[PDB]
């Protein structure tokens, strides 16, 4: 739904690098270069960002009333 | 060779040997009557386990049990085996 | 030819059966026949050319326009008795009558999610299809306002890094049911023996 | 028995350890993960939550947020000697008006000003229109042996010390090494980054007679990477202090039995 | 009475040999066989620390003896470590499973470790594989051990030596 | 298919020289008799996709990139082309021989 | 931690420690293997789901097993103190 | 012809299901179809076995070994004068053999042979 | 109980991965070949060395090759020569003789022996 706070494999924090990465990649930059500039060097942490699906944006339109 | 030599070998082999069913029956009976208030026939002061089945096993291993197995042969002959110090 | 020119219904299929003893023509126009599309080739040249592809890529025409122009036709299993089909354009012959659109279209929608399925043994590909219908993920975007008797929800779903072309068509990348794991292949502690 | 610094780059610290046994170095590597105290969210008190995320999901997300703990190891009671002086309170009270709103880590307010989130740009939750959250969390010290949220590092590495020797000359070594240990300088093979060698031995199946690869027996390389709560040098000292505590307790219990 | 009968007649180690045929129905599987092969091959050399790591998963406490190799460096052998668990009067001669191909020699003079030689409980030749420790293999070395030393010995052997194979796979590394 | 047999903490897992730890460990004995090469190919392709940031298409008969190009690019990005790693035991700290 | 003796002699000791795991067991085994007089030393973790280890020491009789264990603990403490001293000046 | 990709009356090896690739190199589309067709009948792969075992159990349940060595029914009928031929349990057999004499010889003089 | 001076003739690979075979030519029409690995490979292909086989532990240094095992095999060939085999707990030492080790009443079957090879170039 929303980006995890930490990488699943190691305990590195990845949630604060999601907005810069996604904003710059849809701006036309190379994903590998953006990831290397952000400091994400291990592929365990790179799969966290390269495979995230932002579903909370769709879900906020159908939140349970309670 | 009463009927066959194999039958004589069989009966000679099982003459002074206990089958596993007899051992199981003796141990179960001893444990059942030991849990009902009987006094153990061994020390039972430095044994590893203090349950009835372990005490019965140790009582059978060192012959102290005054129990006799009655084997009834199909022709009517009776054989008696004693486990009290054999 | 009449069907390809728009003067006959596209629901009509015709087969000619010639044998040492039989000389028959069969025409079928009823319901319930399973048909598949093919590109019509003529003298070793498919009727879909570069200009049609260019007009298709920028949105001027669609698949239905190619069908209505007599370049692609749906044929049933009995009309295909007269068909000589080529998988790829580079093995075409003046004796060929049709060309396959997509060689991977012999699979269904679940067999279309397997990466490298032609490198696996077939029973494992069959078991995959059964197990893919039992996995937990996101089944609907409005799941929180629905009332289902039983339902599941994976908290952090990921889309596969190794993709297939059908995953984006069917909308699986928006409703995924798994995650990407760092995998090691080794013997460790004996707790992964025989399917653990 | 010295210690040599390789590199200090932000949250990473890399060292060379000489004349230490591998058992001690691996025990340090494990203790820096398992037995170093860190401030983290223990439980959350919810008043209202209209967000798309459930209470348990938000609680887990808050528990995974790092907090600065350098000054908290002398003002707060560790979990080994279990209110004031035990817990800290952090508040969050947000609401969206008419358009979706994203809640970050800078929206968390701590009663004690020395315990703050490491980064203020961590996305917590996205709120829809008119949705609101108001909660209150309690933070306490803990060890990574209990929950991995209390671990102060991300990676912790000990590897062998390499010895790379160039015997002849071959251009394949530069091609096949994944670590970039070799380079070509004036038509000859030289070693640039010897300490980056991971003893892959991939160079020995191509440059069989041109390169020699060994490991130094008494030297080891230690890498740790902090997550933000503590500086890398404090973690290595806290791990050794934990080892000393355990050893002293075991020794006392042993000597009290003979 | 029910508990006593279950403990006397139905216990697992008393039923290692199946009644359908005279063979063991309990034995080694997948990592056990490859670990035994990798440990018992004649190229395996071990140090004191590696030997202590391997033997730490068992019940063994005692003297290791001298290493098989004394100079230039002190090294133990996998066969030497395996021999610590065989009875000191056990003898066995037989081929190994790996002897299907050209490496088969059908005699004790084999440069491929294809023929198993045990004399006085000392593994001097051959490897351990499916034909020596595998389950459902009648007239194997494990079957003869169980038959001639009791099912309690088989229980003790399966609980001690079969862990060493897994530990050695963990140390050696086995991948595909 | 399989069932979870044990859960192991990150300290006890085997780690690579970069400190990476597996999320799941698979037994090598499950592959040879079932002959699922696509899983090893997918592991290599996934490592390549994570390292390079480039799309990986595994559509049958039409796979791009090819395996050899993937392995060359994996080598150029700082890893071994055959997708193997140097691994240490987390419980003792000793390097595995393979 | 909580300890208890399984079997003790002058040249043999089997010690069970509750609340400990690989971190202390491996260190103690490695320290024991370098104590002069120790013939065999190993540690075991009987079940990974339980936090408990077992230490097994065999000596030649010139030194007691308990004395060897105490010496190994002292060696480990010296190493830890030296590490603490040397980390503060990098 | 099996598929529309092939000529009328073609009985060449590739037209009738011979795969010349390996799993390492990958299968062709029609090779994949042929492989899936070959393995279809293994997917189909007990009441008869259960019925037979039940009939055997109900036929044989009353037989017992006596102290005589004889196999008799609980109603007294004699089935075998001695069990088997040597009164040896298959569970204690040396793989159907009462004694393996070569094994005994190996036990006694195997250390010098 | 059995000594000699001899020269190495060949060092080949063998059946297994890291195995190596050191063939040797000795005096008194004696031939010896034994298995080694990379760790124990300290021999060149044309050097003079000295060996000894005895039931007592010899004197050895860090630059020699010393091992102990069991003499477990002896066969007689068609020409009247003997094949003797010592197993260093897995590593085989083969000895070619005309009188044998047991047939000559030097050793018994399954004796524990010590095998040492030292370099003549002290
Ligand atoms: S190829 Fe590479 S990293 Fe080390 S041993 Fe060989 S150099
Ligand atoms: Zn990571
Ligand atoms: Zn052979």
């Amino acid at each position: 739904m929303i980006i995890p706070i930490r990488c699943f494999t190691c305990g590195a924090v990845v949630a604060d690098k999601w907005e810069p990465f996604s904003n710059r990649v849809m701006g036309g930059e190379d994903p590998e270069k953006v990831l290397t500039e952000l400091g994400v060097n291990r592929y365990c942490c790179r799969r966290m960002l390269l495979s995230h699906v932002n579903i909370i944006r769709e879900i906020i339109h159908y939140t349970r009333p309670i | 060779m009463t009927i066959d030599k194999i039958n004589e070998i069989f009966k000679e082999n099982w003459k002074n040997k206990l089958t596993k069913y007899e051992i199981a029956r003796i141990i179960s009976a001893r444990a059942l009557q030991l849990s009902m208030g009987a006094l153990p026939l061994i020390d039972t002061s430095n044994l590893k386990s203090d349950d009835v089945i372990s005490i019965a096993e140790e009582e059978l291993k060192r012959g102290v049990l005054p129990i006799t197995i009655r084997r009834i042969y199909p022709n009517g002959q009776v054989e008696l085996i004693s486990v009290r110090k054999i | 030819e009449s069907r390809r020119q728009g003067k006959l219904s596209d629901e009509v299929n015709v087969a000619y059966i010639a044998t040492d003893y039989l000389n028959e023509v069969h025409i079928n126009c009823d319901a319930g026949r399973v048909r598949r599309p093919l590109i019509i080739v003529n003298n070793g040249t498919p009727l879909v050319d570069t200009e049609d592809i260019k007009k298709l890529k920028n949105g001027e025409i669609t698949f239905d326009d190619l069908v209505k122009q007599g370049k692609i036709e749906f044929i049933d299993a009995e009309e295909e008795e007269n068909a000589y089909v080529a998988l790829n354009p580079q093995d075409l012959t003046p004796d060929h009558t049709h060309l396959e659109i997509w060689p991977s279209a012999i699979l269904g929608i679940i067999a279309s999610i397997i990466p490298y399925p032609e490198h696996n043994q077939s029973p494992r590909n069959t078991y995959q299809s059964a197990m893919a219908k039992q996995s937990l993920g996101l089944y609907a975007s409005n799941y929180q306002i629905r009332t289902d008797t039983r339902a599941h929800l994976l908290h952090y779903p990921q889309m596969p890094l190794v993709q297939t072309r059908m995953l984006g068509v069917i909308g699986y990348n928006d409703r995924p049911a798994g995650a990407n794991a760092i995998l090691a292949i080794m013997s460790y502690t004996g707790y992964n023996m025989e399917d653990s | 028995m010295p210690i040599s610094l390789i590199e200090r780059n932000g949250l990473r610290l890399r060292l060379v350890l000489e004349n230490y046994p591998l058992e001690f170095v691996n025990s340090i590597r494990r203790a820096s993960i398992l037995y170093v105290p860190v401030m983290a969210v223990d439980e959350v008190y919810f008043i209202e939550n209209n967000s798309p995320l459930y209470d348990e999901i938000l609680a887990h997300r808050l528990a995974l947020v790092p907090f600065v703990s350098d000054e908290a190891l002398e003002h707060y009671r560790p979990p080994e000697e279990c209110c004031d002086g035990c817990y800290n309170r952090v508040y969050l009270d947000v609401e969206a008006k008419d358009q979706p709103l994203m809640i970050y880590s800078r929206d968390l307010k701590s009663e004690d000003q020395m315990i703050t989130p490491v980064s203020g740009a961590i996305p917590i939750v996205l709120l829809g229109s008119k949705q609101k959250i108001s909660l209150e969390a309690r933070l306490r010290l803990g060890y990574g042996k209990e929950h991995i949220k209390y671990s102060p590092v991300s990676v912790s590495i000990v590897r062998y010390y390499p010895k790379v020797t160039v015997l002849g000359n071959c251009e394949k070594a530069v091609e096949v090494c994944p670590e970039g240990v070799f380079a070509m300088e004036n038509n000859k093979l030289v070693v640039k980054n010897e300490l980056s060698c991971i003893l892959c031995e991939e160079c020995l199946k191509y440059c069989a007679g041109s390169v020699s690869i060994e490991s130094v027996e008494n030297k080891f390389i230690l890498e740790i990477e902090s997550v933000g709560s503590l500086k890398p040098e404090r973690i290595l000292i806290e791990a050794s202090k934990s080892l000393l505590r355990k050893l002293s307790e075991l020794k006392s219990k042993l000597e009290a039995g003979k | 009475e029910a508990i006593a009968e279950a403990r006397e007649l139905m216990l697992v180690h008393k039923n290692i040999i199946t009644p359908r045929y005279g063979g063991p129905i309990i034995g080694g599987g997948q990592d056990y066989i490859s670990g035994a092969y990798l440990l018992s091959v004649k190229t395996t050399l071990l140090t004191v620390e590696e030997v202590a790591t391997i033997l730490g998963v068992t019940d063994f406490v005692g003297e290791l003896g001298e290493p098989a190799i004394l100079a230039p460096k002190p090294y133990y052998t996998g066969k030497q470590v395996i021999s610590l668990f065989l009875p000191k009067d056990f003898n066995f001669h037989g081929p190994a499973n790996i002897s299907k191909g050209p490496r088969a020699c059908k005699d004790e003079i084999c440069p491929h470790d294809s023929f198993i030689v045990i004399k006085n409980g000392l593994l001097l030749e051959g490897v351990f594989d499916k034909k020596a420790i595998g389950n459902q293999q009648p007239e194997s070395m494990l079957h003869w051990s169980i038959r001639e030393y009791g099912t309690e010995y088989g229980k003790w052997l399966m609980d001690n030596v079969f862990k060493m194979f897994i530990r050695f796979l963990e140390m050696r590394g086995f991948t595909m | 298919k399989g069932v979870v047999g044990i859960l192991i903490d990150q300290v006890d897992m085997p780690y690579t020289a970069k400190g990476i730890v597996p999320d799941i460990i698979l037994n090598p004995h499950a592959l040879p008799s079932r002959m699922t090469i696509g899983q090893i190919m997918e592991a290599i392709g996934g490592k390549y996709a994570a390292l390079s940031g480039k799309p990986v298409d595994a559509t049958p008969f039409l796979e791009t990139p090819k395996l050899q190009e993937m392995q060359k690019e994996i080598l150029k990005l700082g890893h071994l082309p055959d997708s193997t790693e140097v691994v240490y035991d987390g419980r003792t700290g000793q390097k595995l021989k393979s | 931690m909580e300890i208890k003796v399984i079997k003790e002699e002058q040249n043999y000791l089997e010690l069970q420690i509750d609340g400990e795991e690989h971190t202390i067991g491996n260190l103690l085994k490695g320290m024991l293997l370098k104590v002069p007089g120790v013939k065999f030393a190993a540690y075991s973790l009987p079940h990974p789901l339980i936090t408990s280890i077992t230490i097994k020491i065999l000596t030649d009789g010139s030194i007691s097993a308990r004395e060897a264990l105490i010496k190994a603990i002292e060696l480990a403490e010296n190493y830890a103190n030296l590490f603490i001293d040397e980390v503060k000046k990098i | 012809r099996t598929l529309s990709l092939f000529k009328y009356g073609d009985i060449a090896p590739e037209a009738r299901g011979f795969v010349k690739n390996s799993f390492m190199r990958g299968l062709s589309p029609y090779e994949m179809f042929f492989h899936a067709a070959g393995g279809r009948e293994g997917l189909v792969d007990t009441s008869q076995s259960g019925y037979m075992q039940r009939r055997l159990i109900n036929a044989l349940s009353d037989l017992r070994i006596e102290y005589d060595g004889t196999v008799r029914s609980l109603y007294g009928d004699i089935v075998q004068v001695v069990y088997g031929d040597d009164a040896v349990h298959p569970m204690y057999s040396a793989h159907s053999k009462s004694v393996n004499v070569n094994r005994v010889i190996e036990r006694v003089i195997g250390w010098k042979r | 109980m059995m000594q000699g001076t001899c020269k190495i003739s060949s060092i080949e690979k063998g059946a297994l991965k890291n195995l190596y075979v050191v063939k040797m030519d000795c005096d008194n029409d004696l031939k010896i070949e034994f298995d080694i690995t990379k760790e124990l490979s300290i021999f060149s292909k044309d050097e003079e060395v000295t060996f000894i086989i005895s039931r007592e532990k010899p004197e050895y240094s860090e630059k020699d090759f010393c091992a102990h095992g069991y003499l477990f095999l002896e066969r007689q060939q068609e020409d009247g020569s003997f094949i003797d085999e010592i197993s260093l707990y897995g590593l085989i030492v083969k000895i070619l003789s005309k009188n044998g080790l047991i047939n000559s009443k030097l050793f018994k079957m399954m004796d524990h022996v010590y095998y040492c090879v030292k370099k003549k170039a002290h």
